[PDB]
């Protein structure tokens, strides 16, 4: 009687949704056709006899990815008319997907959301995935969040956004729409998790020893993180954690809800079994700055609160004996007004392996969600990138001619300045 | 006693030039890096002043 | 009643105890599983002296085993009769002393000794009427000679009226196995004279000499030396566990063998000892026992007893025999050797008879004599100490852990004063 | 609960590490795959189910040797990412491996050392192997020792360095980096053992009767010496010795810790069994000047302290009877301020034989580690070789151009002069 609905918008969102939906189907024993040859109820729904239907909706204005989905092996799984598709792409223009073509599509998505919500009885909250540096992704994510915040109100929404890397970039105009989308979801989303690609590339290179990774390898790690986060809702555990038990433990103030994640262990089968993978060493590896899932240095800032999930055969006393060691270290310092900052969850189900993938099978794993003061650097560098081109008003004509006003750029800049001032104000000791 | 090696004065001078060139190359790297950071500020102040002027004009 | 507890420290002490407890268990008919299987009624009447009682009818020694490294106690447990020892009494550190007296007495031995003192206090507070403690340790090692002697002072400070025994192995210059033996021997002798009520010196060189000459066995091993030491140890307290014509506890020996409180260093010997091939030739008679008892080569120390004069002597006969013969033989051994007995104390030989002989033997004798000939051992130890100390060799190891040369000077001066005042009475005349 | 970590750096270090790691795996019954078809814990670690992982790390800047290791029969044994390899060799230049390319590699090695140390609970100390007459070996050994001395502090480190032969040499510039590395490890290593190749060549020629030896034959003898030294930590023995029990017995003063080793017996199966190999004859052979493992004459100097290990069925009394004979001889004289200089250890496990090797199977063996005043000759001859080329400043430009200062050569010369003066000052009688 506990449910959650995941929203996938944009090319990156759909490509990570595919990645998480192989993993969930594999973890619950459901074949790609949707047929089994009481834990499924969190992500799926029973049709009365036979197949299961995911509680997910796919959105995009550009039809190529959806058409690829509707012809692959998973054509029989998803309901045919929840893969909403458009005709014309926003083409990396934020104003397009927020004012011009997204408005005519958003009504169908909201109707689908209502039709899925009326089925659930114990709706925990929503999940949303969107790559920020694109037109349709950021614009439609903003519009959907704004509609949901007023249609439903206090229901919790979680956002797994992928911000651009510090120096590596695929587009040339992504700072503009990244800043605008951050403006939009700052006052509209309860949790936002950092996911830039460069850090995960470094993780793959160093640990998985892959020298030529593709997007699928990144999306599989993200899917594993999602599964670790939501395992506690569908498996028995000695110390459970619910989604609604987050803003009471990781969010000191309503404005501050951007945090960065990490995962451990990450290792290949060729050298995994030569070492014992004790809980102490994995919880040490999880706190290593080089294993952050976002390219930010935690040594440059304080910690505010750490929520970290275990799964497997871990014993609570071993967890406490490792939290003490971390509190001992002099290179990791917490904020003054937080004496204890750890929330611990323990689950029994070990992580599942996907055949043909990178990760091996292990009995212990740890996933941490940590809120730290050091996150302000990404905001500062994105702001610096934005200012350089906004000084000469470059690329603005592509946005003014799509219905957006001239002054809309300035207030996003003011909100980022306010956020950066707030992060500095919080981190000073009393 | 110690070490009055009767080395050629030309070789001693060349060793001293190599040492000074090594020190000068080491000195020449870091200063440029620090200069880049100093240059890196000023740009933010100019940009922030332009932004503040234009946000003021737009109310 | 009037029972004693066993405390041993170091590797040498642990190996001595591993045979002492085997000998005691074989004497009382206790199987290595703690179950009594004896034949005589007297085997159980006074078993409370050394053994405690637990549920299920099994018996457990009241021994405490301590060392700064876990190897020796992890090895003694797998030996015969190793299961008798209570696992709770095993206390050990993770570092060791490395034959350095300072480490085993100031830095490492000070922090660990609280745990062993806790169990020592538990054992002593509980027992019916305390008689005292007996200590086995070696003066040639660091951790032993440090922690044992500091424990002696700690025990003496809390139980000033009880009696204290120490069986101490001093490093002989003939068979030397450690280069830093003089330092920790001299440092230990300084503390040992101030607190021990009785001390019994044992030398490996004398044990090898005895094994090679009297028993005439080809290949001596540590098991034979341990067996001889164990028989000598058991012989002292035999009449306290069995009936006899003249019972004499340890305190009675303390009264009669120590003329002045600082002269309590005895050398011992056990009789009879015969080779396997000559065990049928000999006939066990009181004259045969007493002639071997006063034999110079039979002493457990290399010190030559005809190089000095006995201050007093003691003998603990075992088996059923006539007292008139014992007294007349003691008188005869004192009339024929008047030159080697001090003249200002007449009748300086104590005798005792116990009616229970050792298992397998019909008569046995344990000899404990306080003689002035013991000065030679301290003389040679101090000679080596002053030969090595004048160059400050190996001094930095000791001085790097808070110790200074002043404590070396005081120890040397006190040891030389002991040597001088022990021989002062040799030249004394009436 | 007792552990030790061995560090192998340079070509010679890796080639002797291979030699010791066949021997350890053979001695503990572990197959080359790492699978057994409680003594292993000193060198290995249990992975939970199946294979064992050595507590060793291999370092080199030149990839050929590591690549040879990673393709041989032992490819499955070592953890894949503890065989740290570089790209560019130091090419016999000390300044390269201490200032230019070693600094970028040393961080990974230190991270691996930390990851291995956190697993151990009773860490006894470190072992390090490095051929001194090479660039990367000497430079990286110096840098690693300097980092470890401050990261860990009082933990003991042992160095099995291979100094160049008196006249036989493979390089032409090895005196320079040998002197610099001696400077570096003089104030940073607790024990240094001499291992020059010429003496071991003579040993092989005279005893093993091999007229064409290769490096493997030398490395097998070195591996046997290492096994004899560390046997006491993982096998039961009548007289145990720990690593920490060395600076208290062999090191009179903090500066003097260079000593030379010997081994006996060394004999082939073709004529081994014709003679009885008594303990007396093997302990006589061990003290023969021609059987020193370093090309130095002990008859030219005094002894300071001798630590010598036995293993097999040796009895302590036979050991004492042989120490007495050696003290008797007039050709071996000890220093005045050391009356006893022998530390004796006895172990029960006989030495293990490697199939296809040179040594035969015997029941008794002896390994001696002796500190003597005669070692100053190698320092004097290395100093004389250094001065000849440093007079004209030859080959200096290859070092000044790699970041090293001009004056760095002089202070190593001053420290060697100080060491030679100290060795003369200690050896004079009082
Ligand atoms: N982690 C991850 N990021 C992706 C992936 N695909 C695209 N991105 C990121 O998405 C950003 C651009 O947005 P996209 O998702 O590609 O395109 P969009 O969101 O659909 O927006 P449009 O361009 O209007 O179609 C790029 O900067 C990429 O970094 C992916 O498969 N994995
Ligand atoms: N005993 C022994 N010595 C060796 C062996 N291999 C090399 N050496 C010695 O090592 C010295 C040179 O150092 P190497 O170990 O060969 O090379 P390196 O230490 O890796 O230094 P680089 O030349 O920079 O690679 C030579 O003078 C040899 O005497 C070996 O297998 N056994
Ligand atoms: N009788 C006997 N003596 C031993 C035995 N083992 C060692 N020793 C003696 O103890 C001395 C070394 O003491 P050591 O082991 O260093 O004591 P520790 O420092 O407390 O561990 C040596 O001189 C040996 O003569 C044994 O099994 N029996
Ligand atoms: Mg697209
Ligand atoms: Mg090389």
């Amino acid at each position: 009687m506990r449910e959650v609905i995941s929203i996938h918008v944009g090319q990156g969102g759909i490509q990570v949704g595919n990645a998480c939906w192989e993993l969930f189907c594999l973890e619950h024993g459901i074949q790609p056709d949707g047929q089994m040859p009481d834990a499924f109820n969190t992500f799926f729904s029973e049709t009365g006899a036979g197949k299961h239907v995911p509680r997910a909706v796919f959105l995009d204005l550009e039809p190529t990815v959806i058409d690829e989905v509707r012809t692959g092996t998973y054509r029989q799984l998803f309901h045919p008319e929840q893969l909403i598709s458009g005709k014309e792409d926003a083409a990396n223009n934020f104003a397009r997907g927020h004012y011009t073509i997204g408005k005519e599509i958003v009504d169908l998505c909201l109707d689908r959301i209502r039709k899925l919500a009326d089925n659930c009885t114990g709706l925990q909250g929503f999940l949303v995935f969107n790559s920020v540096g694109g037109g349709t992704g950021s614009g439609l994510g903003s519009l959907l969040l704004e509609r949901l915040s007023v249609d439903y109100g206090k229901k919790s929404k979680l956002g797994f956004t992928i911000y651009p890397s510090p120096q590596v970039s695929t587009a040339v105009v992504e700072p503009y729409n990244s800043i605008l989308s951050t403006h939009s979801l700052l006052e509209h989303t309860d949790v936002a998790v950092m996911l830039d690609n460069e850090a995960i590339y470094d993780i793959c290179r160093r640990n998985l020893d892959i020298e030529r990774p593709t997007y699928t390898n990144l999306n599989r790690l993200i899917a594993q993180v999602i599964s670790s986060l939501t395992a506690s809702l569908r498996f028995d555990g000695a110390l459970n954690v619910d989604i609604t038990e987050f803003q009471t433990n990781l969010v000191p103030y309503p404005r501050i809800h951007f945090m960065l994640s990490s995962y451990a262990p990450i290792i290949s089968a060729e050298k995994a079994y030569h070492e014992q993978l004790s809980v102490a060493e994995i919880t040490n590896s999880a706190f290593e700055p080089a294993n952050m899932m976002a390219k930010c240095d935690p040594r440059h800032g304080k910690y505010m609160a750490c929520s970290m999930m275990y799964r497997g055969d871990v014993v609570p006393k071993d967890v406490n004996a490792s939290i003490a060691t971390i509190k001992t270290k002099r290179t990791i310092q917490f904020v003054d007004w937080c004496p204890t900052g750890f929330k611990v969850g323990i689950n029994y189900q070990p992580p599942t392996v996907v055949p043909g993938g990178d990760l091996a099978k292990v009995m212990r794993a740890v996933c941490m969600i940590s809120n730290s003061t050091a996150i302000a650097e990404v905001f500062s560098r994105l702001d610096h990138k934005f200012d350089l081109m906004y000084a000469k008003r470059a690329f603005v004509h592509w946005y003014v001619g799509e219905g957006m006003e001239e002054g809309e750029f300035s207030e996003a800049r003011e909100d980022l300045a306010a956020l950066e001032k707030d992060y500095e104000e919080v981190g000073i000791e009393t | 006693l110690l070490r009055n090696p009767k080395a050629d004065p030309k070789i001693l001078k060349k060793l001293q030039e190599i040492k000074v060139n090594y020190e000068n190359r080491e000195e020449k790297k870091k200063l440029e890096v620090v200069k880049q950071e100093q240059e890196t500020q000023k740009e933010k102040e100019v940009l922030r002043k332009q932004l503040m002027r234009r946000s003021l004009e737009q109310g | 009643m009037r029972e004693i507890v066993h405390i041993q420290g170091g590797q040498c002490g642990n190996q001595i105890g591993a045979k002492f407890w085997e000998v005691i268990s074989d004497e009382h008919g206790i199987d290595p599983t703690g179950t009594y299987h004896g034949d005589s009624d007297l085997q159980l009447e006074r078993i409370n002296v050394y053994y405690n009682e637990a549920t299920g009818g099994r018996y457990v020694p009241r021994a405490i085993l301590m060392d700064l490294e876990p190897g020796t106690m992890d090895s003694v447990r797998a030996g015969p009769f190793g299961q008798l020892f209570r696992p709770d009494n095993f206390v050990f550190g993770q570092t060791g002393a490395g034959n350095n007296w300072a480490k085993g007495h100031y830095t490492e031995g000070a922090e660990l000794i609280d745990s062993v003192l806790d169990v020592v206090r538990k054992e002593a507070e509980g027992c019916d009427c305390l008689q005292g403690f007996q200590i086995t340790h070696s003066l040639g090692g660091g951790t032993g000679s440090g922690m044992g002697t500091l424990l002696i002072s700690k025990v003496r400070e809390e139980y000033p009226d009880r009696i204290m025994e120490t069986f101490s192995v001093v490093p002989s210059p003939k068979v030397s196995d450690t280069v830093v033996e003089p330092y920790n021997a001299t440092l230990s002798v300084h503390q040992l004279v101030e607190n021990a009520d009785e001390c019994m010196v044992i030398d490996n060189e004398a044990l090898y000499d005895i094994c090679f000459r009297t028993l005439k066995l080809t290949t001596p091993t540590y098991g034979d030396l341990n067996h001889l030491v164990s028989a000598a140890m058991s012989g002292v307290t035999c009449c306290l566990r069995f009936p006899g014509q003249l019972n004499s506890d340890l305190r009675k020996l303390a009264v009669n063998l120590i003329p002045f409180p600082r002269l309590h260093f005895f050398m011992i010997g056990f009789a009879p000892l015969t080779s396997r091939g000559s065990q049928q030739y000999r006939a066990l008679t009181v004259p045969e026992l007493t002639q071997q008892m006063f034999d110079a080569k039979n002493m457990m120390c290399a010190a030559d007893p005809r190089h000095g004069r006995y201050l007093t002597a003691s003998a603990l006969f075992r088996g059923r025999m006539s007292t008139k013969e014992v007294d007349e033989q003691m008188l005869n051994v004192q009339n024929k050797n008047s030159s080697y007995f001090v003249e200002w104390i007449p009748n300086n030989i104590k005798s005792s008879i116990c009616d229970i002989p050792p298992k397998g033997l019909k008569m046995a004798v344990t000899f404990v004599g306080n003689s002035t000939a013991i000065q030679e051992m301290f003389k040679r130890v101090a000679e080596q100490f002053t030969a090595m100390f004048r160059r400050k060799a190996f001094l930095h190891w000791y001085t790097g852990e808070g110790m200074d040369e002043m404590e070396f000077t005081e120890a040397e001066s006190n040891m030389n004063d002991l040597v001088s005042e022990y021989q002062q009475y040799q030249d004394a005349t009436a």
